[PDB]
């Protein structure tokens, strides 16, 4: 449980990304905390109350 | 049973004469009996004469006569004879 | 931006009476034969079908050809239909002896019974619309009352037509015509109720055989059961050929009966006010 | 009527100003209303606007539930707007459980006497039921509102979020071991000839079968059982001629992918259901099948 | 549509209200007695003679209900009494009957009460506390806390006496009564409502401007609740203070001419005869205020 | 022949709130992104005084009383109808001619009518709600006055005996006063029973000491609201006290912006704090109190002079109104035209 | 997930020639089906040629063709083709390819092709063992036709001799309709004939238990006092054998003649086609219709 | 629940503050929505996480 | 002129009985003004209203 709309809005400072497997097999194994996926276009970054 | 199935064209007297029709059960005792039976004769012949689209009696303190509806001469004959040699 | 709307004219003068007449129906069901973009004023309406041989199956089986389009705008010298998209959202006049209520479904039927609009020997006879539970009691009413038409010579028979005949919905009653007119049935109600018959009748002597045979090899244990109803039906009471005809004139019996045993939704309601003459609709094709 | 007109695009919709805005133009006025962006304008979701008693809105304060239209058998209120929770008090298929915690919700005189008006008459329930669209609005009041959509998706004003429909798990049936991309939403009521009383089984079906006889096969198949009960009675019983063993009317289209399951809140309660996540509504009517 | 959102900005009430002016009755102040047989239809007696009978000597009509469905809508809530042809006297005020003994203390009447005899106003009693609420409204073994009796009708102030079935609205749908007649001794006799509405000072009073008021068509010849949202709600300061109030009435018609030959203020006193008195109005509603303008 | 002369129509006179008096009651702000927020907080912080205790006495501890106050949402809707031919008629021409020109100019002025009504019961709208949210917070006569009169006694939750003296109260001031012009016509009670109201009412946390001041002489109260009829019969009574003014009000809404700080607190903690900057600044200089408030600081810019009458109570000049013509001709009943029911 | 594509494109994983480009760029505003939608699709997967079989039967290819989905072909390009799934109620243009007349307002089907006089015809497109069979385009009479034959050469074939199955198949495979003749190929009674089989056994006999003797004795009341080649025709079809009726409650009768109408849509819904599109244009030369399409 | 400690460490807006009874008279019969009431001096604003 | 402001709408059976009432009160309140009342601040509301 995070912000996930607020990691969507605000700015963000780009970094090459090295995980040493997957992506998806990281967070398909449960490497990280908190993990959010979506695909496509989840629209509900634009809902700001 | 044949009367509810009948298409009456006002309902309303004719399930009133059904249910006074569907009530009379013999109460086993002598005398009750013959009023109930007047009772339910009444009703159903009232019935009968509304099956046939026939006038009935509308009069104020007067009641439908217990009489056969549609039988031929020759049979009321016969049972009213019959009914007298019980007399 | 304009919409794609049907043109049509009047070969009749019209008086200022007709054309405020006509603006009246500015929601109205008006059915076309064919889809045209200029049509005359005599295509309009089911006047065009009337006859005094034939009855209700008949104009039913004709309704159910028909293009339907709503009236749209009325002037002078034309008068603009517009003919509805399936899944699209209308308003529609109501026409029919019944009040709607939101959430139903509508179908047309041919009409049982200021004025409408007549100029020679013309007349704007709309459909009706009613909900679909009103015209299939409506429907297998008409069916009862023709397949009683040949023993009415009794008063227990006609009491019961007169019980057939009078129907009752919402806050309404109406009585619909007798399908029999100057003692007889009209060739189209007529040949409904003998295909009605006959298919009856066929099932009831061919099924047996089949039901024998097949009921033998079904897992289901129902067609045992079958079997058994129809060895109680027979208990109550052939050339390859002719097996062939016989077959062959029980399906086309069925397809005879194919107007009847079925009708289309047409709208599905969604408006209430005291204006209650029209409602807004989605069509449906 | 040239070749300049015709080889010429179509104007976009969205980039000419409204009515209003053209009026406000023409004359060069003024208003304090906000006419330049006109909301719903571009919805293309059919909807209406149902006024329902405080006593039946629970479980459907949460957008997402199918709302079915049943006919009192009395002139006043002649139908009420109930929803396929409430309906689900009658069915025979929900666990003992989930009917207990669905009658501990639902404790008012309108829900009740829906429930009576239901079991009162004679008729079956699909002689007796309309269905209406599924739900997303809720104004409470002690007569409430409640907006419902009979073609096209479940979704807030600006479309920035889209709903679900939410069916009670007890009701959800799936017939093949994978699903294709597509499938269809069908509601199924399907009637037992046990006894006294015919009891109904309430199903919602979703399968990517979309011609009528191929379905209408594979549930035969699957209620063959009320299929025995039919005949059964038909011969055990005569001269109460029963209707159908079941209908079928179609209610939606979702994606296989779409389909996943949840819990509802109300009351402290925990009603588990089953969603279909960008649900799509297009109607039909019941299809009876024997 | 347009957003508007208020925010208070004292810490006190702010505002204040008045009842200014008044300037006529809606309602004919009459003595016309509830029909209890609109309000209870479903009830007949088990004999039908002994039924016809009753109905012809009250002049009722046989309950006129298509039952089964019908009755679920009305026990839902039905508006099921016609007008009458004319009205000159505004909106039919009827009164409910409660049975008393006949040796009821007549200085009961002379000042307002509670007319079930024992007295239930919740201001008195502490907040939140169900228990004491329930021994000061029912407890007969404990003195009223207005005139340190038990009660002065033992038929009207007892749970389960006939008032209280009659008039408790819980007992009232156990029964099949139509909820759409509205009720005078509801108020009084809802026992749970009062048992409710027991708050703090500040919480009962805001609770009194928003949801203890009344609700009763304009527009009818009886009194039909309505539904919130209608029209306006109607304020009842008998919902507070749980007391009714005592209108000018006498036993002998002599009394009443000495009363209309009388001064001003006659109409404020309860002088009495050997057996036959008058109870004198607490408010000069009638004699001055609502002839005055 | 039949001779028409002429044709008439409704040259409406419209309706603004702020032009009302009782917007006096009513500090009203602009905000464009109130679609977004759902809660509104105003939080207290109030520390009692005391006095130092005798020798073998209790003595009084030190207590802290922290309050919040929550905004309450009512929003208001209207809507008008355009026909299908109207927005042809609005759109489409026909070849130009002088009566396809006159339908064209006549759709347009439907549009204008349309919304031009629509407006003006926007205007209404909101007097209406403003009305109902300000009467439903407001309780009567006896209330208050049992409260400014058994004010002293009690100094923490009331007493049994104490509350029995409110209720008693309550009683006598119930039907003492219960229709008060049909009771009396007294000049003298009457004034002094509209000092008591104008008394008991608190005072309102904001001060805003330029608005709704008289040219000449002082600062108004409050607002007095009541139906024509019953504001005529007041002042034939008190015409001695009351006066026609000129007072100025503020001319339009104050507008309240968020700022790029209140943004960042919006997007990330969903909360925000408003004017973000006054805070961090005499948070970050050691100062303990603000100047003023968000509210306050919102409030508009410019005022405007308009005529209205004002009545002397007790050192309190207050606004005398009637809301009449707001609700004349319209389908809505006036809150202040009741009905009250006695058993 | 993704949502349900509309435009389908389609490549040939073939090398193409220059007369099946051009017998391809023939097939535009053709109906064509497909087994999957997909944004780009391979060759395989379209028309029937996938389906049929060793089983051989035609009822089994018409089970199969039911399921798929129907869409219309748009433009050729060089060894691509695009194909577009209508929505209902929409207006499209269709074309015809089996030897089958429509007519203007009449109700159109899907059944699998034919064969049709000399079956001179099967220039279409083959590629390596791979063949483009579009299904057939027919009106409703035609395919009411064809599925009641089978369904009573099915009822037919039980109880008969090898040999009377015979002659009876060879009869009932012909048909002749709006003037051309039509053959079925390959009626065979395999299960899924079985089933259609089964439920028209149990629907007739529902039929023949709910009729009322009201409806049973209106065909020979009638021919005591009628007389018509309508009356003698459907009575020489029939088995051979004034007065009141003994029964008489309209009440009943409307209860069961409702029931009836159940078991009479069960019965119909055999021979039934769902109907995809409704003609309202034909080319002169019939090459072609505007359609409404129904899906 | 509302954050009082930062309603304590914040500035506030000094007023003039009116109570038609006594402060503990309305709070005590429940006038505010929310309450916090506290005797001494309370630590649990200094506390800062 | 007292009843104007209470319907916008036909009038209903109270409401015209009110009115009825009130009918009836001001004409025997008001029949022979000048013989029944000669107060100076009583005319000249009358003559006002």
């Amino acid at each position: 449980m995070e912000n996930w709309s607020a990691l969507e809005l605000l700015p963000k400072v780009g970094i090459p990304t090295d995980f040493l497997t997957h992506v998806k097999t990281s967070a398909g194994e449960e490497m990280f905390e908190a993990l959010r996926i979506y695909y496509g276009d989840d629209p509900e970054r634009y809902n700001i109350h | 049973r044949r009367g509810y199935t009948y298409p009456f064209g006002d309902r309303g007297k004719a399930r009133d004469h059904l249910a006074v029709l569907d009530r009379t059960e013999f109460d086993t005792d002598v005398r009750h009996d013959a009023e109930i039976v007047e009772r339910a004769l009444v009703s159903a012949v009232i019935l009968a004469k509304m099956s046939v689209r026939e006038t009935l009696v509308t009069a104020i303190g007067q009641t439908e006569p217990i009489a056969f509806v549609h039988l031929k001469d020759t049979e009321v004959q016969r049972i009213e004879e019959n009914l007298e040699g019980v007399r | 931006a304009m919409e794609a709307n049907i043109f049509c004219t009047f070969d009749h003068k019209l008086s200022i009476a007709d054309v405020g007449k006509l603006t009246k129906l500015v929601a109205a069901v008006v059915p076309i034969p064919q889809r045209l973009h200029l049509i005359k004023h005599y295509q309009l309406g089911l006047h065009q079908f009337v006859d005094h041989t034939r009855g209700y199956v008949r104009l039913r089986g004709l309704l159910r050809n028909m293009t339907l389009t709503l009236m749209r705008r009325v002037e002078g010298n034309q008068i603009l239909l517009h003919v509805p998209t399936h899944g699209l959202l209308y308003t529609v006049l109501n026409t029919g002896p019944v009040t709607w209520e939101k959430g139903d479904a509508l179908c047309v039927l041919p009409p049982l019974f200021e004025n409408l609009l007549t100029l020679g020997q013309w007349e704007l006879v709309l459909p009706w619309i009613v909900p679909m539970p009103l015209a299939l009691e409506i429907n297998q009413r008409l069916l009862i009352m023709g397949l009683f038409s040949l023993d009415r010579s009794y008063e227990e028979v006609k009491a019961a037509v007169q019980q057939l005949q009078t129907i009752t919905f919402r806050d309404a009653t109406f009585t619909i015509p007798d399908p029999v007119i100057d003692q007889h049935l009209l060739i189209d109600m007529k040949t409904a109720c003998l295909s009605m018959s006959m298919v009856a009748n066929l099932a009831s002597e061919l099924t047996m055989t089949y039901v024998r045979k097949l009921a033998l090899e079904d897992s289901s244990m129902l067609l045992v059961k079958c079997q058994e109803l129809l060895m109680r039906l027979d208990r109550e009471r052939v050339s390859p050929d002719d097996e062939i005809a016989r077959l062959s004139a029980l399906f086309v019996m069925l397809r005879q009966l194919d107007d009847l045993i079925r009708e289309q939704v047409v709208f599905t309601v969604c408006d209430v006010s005291p204006d209650n003459k029209s409602a807004t609709c989605i069509f449906k094709g | 009527m040239d070749a300049r007109a015709v080889a010429k695009r179509p104007r976009d919709p969205a980039d000419e100003d409204n009515e209003l805005v053209t009026a406000l133009k023409a004359k060069r006025e003024v208003n304090t209303i906000s006419v330049r962006y006109l909301y719903h304008a571009d919805h293309q979701a059919l909807t209406a606007r149902f006024f329902v008693p405080e006593g039946l809105v629970e479980f459907e304060a949460q957008p997402g539930a199918l709302l079915i239209r049943m006919e009192t058998g009395c002139d006043s209120p002649r139908h009420l707007y109930i929803s396929l929770y409430l309906l689900g008090i009658r069915a025979s298929n929900v666990s003992a459980s989930t009917r207990c915690l669905l009658e501990s919700v639902y404790t008012a005189s309108a829900a009740r006497a829906a429930l009576q008006w239901l079991d009162l008459g004679p008729h079956l329930l699909h002689r007796r039921l309309e269905t209406l669209g599924c739900v997303k609005t809720v104004s409470l009041g002690i007569t409430s509102l409640l907006t419902c959509v009979m073609r096209g998706y479940l979704y807030n004003t600006l479309k920035t979020e889209v709903f679900a429909l939410m069916i009670p798990k007890d009701m959800y049936l799936t017939w093949e071991e994978t699903r294709g991309r597509l499938q269809y939403v069908y509601l199924i009521i399907v009637y037992d000839y046990d006894g006294p009383e015919t009891r109904p089984g309430i199903y919602v079906l979703t399968s990517s079968i979309a011609h009528w006889q191929t379905l209408v096969d594979v549930a035969r198949g699957k209620f063959a059982r009320e299929r025995c009960s039919f005949v059964n009675r038909r011969i055990t019983r005569p001269r109460q001629i029963p209707l159908c063993t079941g209908v079928i009317q179609k209610l939606g289209w979702c994606l296989a992918d779409d389909i996943h399951t949840s819990f509802l809140v109300h009351k402290e309660l925990k009603l588990s259901v089953v969603r279909l996540d960008n649900f799509s509504v297009e109607l039909g009517d019941f299809r009876e099948f024997v | 549509t347009q957003n508007i959102n208020t925010v208070d900005m004292g810490l006190g009430y702010t505002s204040n209200t008045c009842v200014a002016y008044v300037n006529r009755v809606r309602t004919d102040m009459g003595v016309r007695v509830q029909d209890l047989f609109r309000v209870f239809p479903m009830n007949v007696y088990r004999h039908d003679e002994v039924d016809r009978w009753i109905r012809h000597a009250a002049g009722v009509e046989r309950p006129q209900l298509l039952d089964t469905e019908t009755i679920s809508m009305l026990t839902f809530g039905s508006m099921s009494e016609r007008n009458a042809a004319a009205t000159v006297h505004g909106q039919k005020a009827a009164c409910e009957l409660i049975l008393t003994p006949v040796t009821m203390d007549v200085n009961y009447f002379k000042i307002p009460n509670n007319p079930r005899g024992r007295a239930s106003c919740m201001l008195a009693v502490d907040p939140y506390d169900t228990e004491a609420a329930t021994k000061a409204i029912y407890d007969h073994r404990e003195a009223d806390a207005q005139t340190f009796a038990a009660t002065h009708n033992p038929w009207a102030s007892q749970a389960g006496c006939l008032s209280d079935v009659l008039y408790n609205t819980r007992h009232r749908e156990r029964l099949g009564y139509n909820s759409k007649f509205y009720s005078p001794c509801a108020q009084y006799f809802n026992t749970e409502e009062i048992i409710a509405a027991n708050k703090t000072l500040f919480k009962t009073i805001d609770e009194y401007l928003l949801r203890a008021k009344d609700c009763i068509r304009g527009d009818t010849d009886t009194q039909y609740v309505c539904v919130e949202g209608t029209e306006q709600l109607i304020e009842n300061p008998c919902r507070l203070t749980q007391e009714a109030l005592p209108i000018l009435s006498t036993t002998t018609l002599a009394l009443m001419e000495t009363k209309l030959k009388g001064g001003a203020g006659a109409f404020a006193t309860s002088e009495t005869h050997f057996g036959n008195y008058v109870v004198g109005e607490i408010i000069p509603l009638q004699q001055s205020m609502l002839f005055n303008s | 022949f039949e001779a028409i002369f002429g044709t008439f129509c409704n040259r409406l006179e419209w309706v603004y709130f702020l032009t009302s008096g009782l917007a006096a009651a009513a500090h009203a702000i602009k905000f464009h992104d109130l679609n977004k927020l759902t809660t509104g907080k105003m939080l207290f912080h109030v520390q009692v005084p005391r006095v130092a205790s005798g020798a073998g006495l209790p003595t009084s501890r030190q207590t802290t009383i922290m309050v919040t106050k929550y905004s309450e949402k009512s929003p208001i809707t209207i809507p008008f109808e355009l026909s299908a031919a109207c927005l042809t008629y609005l759109r489409e021409t026909f070849e130009g001619t002088i009566l396809d020109k006159i339908l064209n100019v006549e759709a347009m002025h439907t549009v204008l009518r349309a919304l031009k009504n629509t407006a003006d019961a926007m205007e209404r709208g909101l007097i209406h709600s403003f009305l109902q949210t300000l009467l439903r917070k407001a309780p009567p006569y006896f209330v208050v006055q049992t409260l400014v009169e058994n004010a002293t006694l009690a100094r923490q939750a009331l007493n049994r005996i104490q509350r029995s003296n409110i209720l008693q109260s309550f009683k006598a001031k119930m039907l003492a006063t219960l229709f008060l012009l049909n009771r009396t016509r007294d000049r003298d009670y009457v004034l002094k029973f509209l000092t008591r109201l104008a008394e008991a009412a608190t005072d309102s946390i904001l001060d805003n000491p330029t608005t709704y001041t008289t040219s000449s002489g002082a600062k108004i109260s409050g607002v007095m609201v009541s139906t024509a009829n019953v504001m005529q019969i007041i002042m034939s009574l008190l015409s001695s006290h009351i006066t026609k003014e000129t007072v100025s009000a503020p001319a339009t809404y104050g507008n309240f912006v968020l700022s790029p700080e209140n943004a960042v607190t919006a997007i990330s903690y969903h909360s925000i704090l408003a004017d973000f900057n006054s805070y961090k600044a005499h948070l970050t200089s050691g100062q303990p109190h603000l100047p003023n408030d968000s509210l306050s600081q919102a409030g508009a810019h410019s005022l405007t002079p308009l005529s209205m009458d004002v009545i002397r109570l007790g050192e309190k000049t207050v606004i005398m109104e009637n809301l009449r013509r707001v609700y004349k001709n319209t389908d809505t009943k006036d809150p202040l035209e009741r009905n009250v029911d006695l058993t």
